[PDB]
């Protein structure tokens, strides 16, 4: 829970998530523009026309909402079990050989 | 042990620009969230401000939304607010007031104060300082009844912050009244201030009245007739 | 954003007396972050509980509240004579306009003086009425003026002084402000003080010139 | 079913100086759909926020506010010469009081004229007095007559003229209508108003017969 | 231009009927949602009616239900609203309201609206329609005061809609004052126009005032005399 | 329905129940007392004012 | 008693929270077996 650090009066427009995208996201990707994404057969991402609409939006945090609506800080952590000398473990202590 | 002292306040003309520090000592001044609060004279407290841990964070109140500035540095263990362009309904007294802390896994503050610093009066107006005029008030006959009775001294166009009054260097009370001062037009502040002593006293003791001016150190004693 | 009003604006108790302030939040999802202040005229606020149930450290064990949704109520278990100041409530971005908490006594009649310029104030330029009721309970009353057998208002200042703690009374002293050149049209002035606890309005007139 | 309530009910502030309002809806929450017009007296409403948060194309910048929960507040950037308007909130089912923006000035003194009827008047029937206050602010008054030197009421009525334009300054009317055997009976009709920012109640008589 | 015109409307006689349309020129009629708001003379609005293009749900307030139906002809472009039993308390203006639709997958209309059409005034009352009689307004001696001074008149027994009136064929201003109508006993409204022009004015040229009563067409004509 | 089962004439006093306390009640909670309640500025809770 | 009319109202309000609020519900029923399919989706044909 962070309701009462991340939110600001009238709508916080300081977080703001991708609303429309051209294609899917492979797992990992990381994208970052502001080309105007194209929904009609008028072409956009580099031109305004007709469909092409701002494929950024803001959450609009307000300070007093619903649970479903309050700021929620998320941290995901993801964990190689891949064959490499591990370089992070337990407090496991160690024990004589 | 743990207090916070403010700094800085006074007389400043409206539209200028002001800095209040509020020193810290006695605790961890890094850890805890900060706030600034305000109180009008006889009015409720107000608050005004919020700050990060690391001062980068803020979320100023609507009222005092583009004129004023918090700043928190850790090193040297003192608060900051700045103000700008000041306006007339903002004179009152500023205390600086912690925010607690769980300081566990999360520091997440409970958004509720502890300790409340001496705070410090900010007052905005065009007027200027200027000697209070001075008077006795002593009741004539037909004017004082029975016995008892009431004599006083009002203090007019006392532009300066409140000031305090006295009677025989501060021998006697019976019961003196305080009698807050109030402001007028072309901001005045005038109190007068009366102590309940029998009139069939003057004349075996001398009787003096002392407006003891702080702000210019216009120190001044009065003679009350008897008329 | 949040108004948090305090309810009622004015309680008057015996010095024994426990009671209870209920205060109503606008947006209830505080869950239960609240406090309460007791600050006495003189000096600053202090804190009495917080998370609106438990109390803090060095706390009377009397105070002891509690409250659930918009009707935040705050209980007292009895009372003693320190009562009088003011109980500030707190929400997150809000603060309370405050409960006056009084002793209670028996209704007491006032006596009011009125004290007209003197020789001095004449020459200033500027003369003042001013009207002293001394000894009054409880703290509601109406004064009126009278010029040449006309009531006015809007041009006079009224003031109120805290209870006293030796007697529990208060003094209300008025001052009637005006140029010289009305003064000296005027002859007669009047003051008039209404109260509940009084069989008949009192009315007081004073003559200019002296005698 | 949804009830709502406006703050503050009045909203007086410099030409210049920027201002909120806010809605309260009386219980629940609508998924902060919410919408803010303002109608001018003239004039029918118009549409300036939408959703509560999203203000329509071709209002102007300057309206800006967002609320949620119970309580949704608008916010207006600064001011300009049209706020002489009522501003309501609507939600699914009802609208609110609503809230005039006035503008402010000075405390101006009011001129009072009474007019008595003439001859046709009395010969119709009836009789009827008026009473022209002018050139007055602030937008509070209170006019009663003195009909053979003592009061009545319950019988006038009251009139108020929207505030003007060019010298932003409203007139007051007030006429009291009585049958001409009433009318004739009494011999003095006399015209008070009281206003805070007057010295002294302005009181003018009239004697019938006129000359 | 995108408007909407309010047809019908009129004095009626208590438990009455009537019928109100609405021609929408500019847009696409049928597709949008539609609305009515009433306005009471110097009061608050309220909303009295809601249609779907089908108009299945949403149509009446209970008050307003079992009096009011409400049809929306696509095929001819126009909206009605009929009434019957109508009451006194009824008597106001009504505004044709637009609901704005998304018009996207889901037409979704969002409940609030975007024009507002000129209103249309209905009245209900047991009076009948009547010349106003009209006097002279002109302070004599001793009751103008000052060199400046006011003329006007006053009319009685008008029931019919708010009528017009002016000075010297509008050829003058002179701060006019609107003073709007105002009901009393016996269904009439009265109104009392008076000009601010000093009584030192009248002898050099004619002051008349007309009223012009467009409801009836009896222009009446009548001067001031300084008694 | 027990009226005629459950009834005394002139109302029945055997039955009982509570009208004012100062806090909620918890599901499943049974309390009994006998302090008399306070609603104002004078001593209860042991003296009848 | 004991014998209930088996159909009954909603009543939608407005006011209501969005969990009893109405949602208009949909369903698609496609059926994949042997017959000559007659709906088609939007793909260009190209020559044999």
């Amino acid at each position: 829970n962070s309701n009462n650090l991340d939110s600001k009066v009238g709508g916080n427009y300081n977080y703001l998530y991708r609303l429309f995208r051209k294609s899917n996201l492979k797992p990992f990707e990381r994208d970052i523009s502001t080309e105007i994404y194209q929904a009609g057969s008028t072409p956009c991402n580099g031109v305004e026309g007709f469909n092409c609409y701002f494929p950024l939006q803001s959450y609009g945090f307000q300070p007093t909402n619903g649970v479903g609506y309050q700021p929620y800080r998320v941290v995901v952590l993801s964990f190689e079990l891949l064959h490499a000398p591990a370089t992070v473990c337990g407090p496991k202590k160690s024990t004589n050989l | 042990e743990v207090q916070l002292v403010e700094s800085g306040g006074g007389l400043v003309q409206p539209g200028g620009s002001l800095r209040l520090s509020c020193a810290a000592s006695g605790f961890t001044f890094s850890g805890y969230w900060m706030h600034w609060v305000r109180q009008a004279p006889g009015k409720g407290l107000v608050w005004v401000s919020r700050v990060n841990r690391d001062g980068s964070d803020a979320d100023y109140a609507d009222s005092v939304k583009g004129r004023f500035t918090i700043s928190k540095d850790n090193a040297k263990n003192t608060l900051f607010l700045q103000m700008n362009s000041l306006r007339t309904e903002d004179t009152a007294v500023y205390y600086c007031v912690r925010e607690a802390t769980t300081f566990g896994v999360i520091i997440m503050p409970e958004w509720y104060f502890d300790l409340w610093g001496r705070g410090t009066l900010v007052t905005v107006s065009s007027a200027s300082t200027k000697g209070p005029s001075v008077f006795p008030l002593a009741p004539s006959s037909k004017s004082t009844s029975g016995g008892t009775a009431a004599l006083g001294c009002l203090v007019k166009d006392y532009f300066p912050e409140p000031v305090t009054v006295s009677w025989n260097s501060g021998a006697l009370t019976s019961g003196v009244h305080t009698f807050p001062a109030v402001l007028q037009s072309s901001g005045l502040y005038s109190l007068s201030s009366v102590v309940t002593v029998p009139s069939s006293s003057l004349g075996t003791q001398t009787y003096i009245c002392n407006v003891n001016h702080k702000p210019s150190n216009t120190k001044v004693d009065k003679r009350v007739e008897p008329k | 954003e949040i108004v948090m009003t305090q309810s009622p604006g004015t309680l008057s108790l015996s010095p024994g007396e426990r009671a209870t302030l209920s205060c109503r939040a606008s947006q209830s999802d505080s869950s239960n972050s609240l406090a309460w202040y007791q600050q006495e005229p003189g000096q600053a606020p202090r804190l009495l509980i917080h998370d609106a149930s438990s109390r803090a450290t060095g706390i009377p064990d009397r105070f002891s509240g509690s409250g659930s949704g918009t009707d935040f109520t705050l209980i007292i278990s009895r009372l003693e004579p320190e009562d009088f100041a003011v109980y500030y409530c707190q929400l997150y971005g809000s603060f309370g306009q405050g409960t006056r908490l009084e002793i209670k006594r028996t209704v007491a009649a006032p006596s009011v003086f009125i004290f007209p310029p003197s020789d001095e104030q004449l020459k200033s330029g500027t003369a003042s009425v001013v009207c002293l009721l001394n000894n009054f309970y409880p703290r509601e009353a109406k004064v009126q003026w009278k010029v040449d057998n006309a009531l006015q208002s809007g041009n006079s200042q009224e003031s109120v002084t805290e209870q006293d703690s030796k007697d529990s009374t208060y003094s209300l002293s008025s001052t009637l402000t005006l140029s010289k050149a009305d003064y000296e049209k005027h002859k007669v002035y009047a003051c008039e003080v209404t109260h509940q606890g009084l069989s008949s309005p009192v009315t007081k007139s004073f003559n200019r010139g002296e005698c």
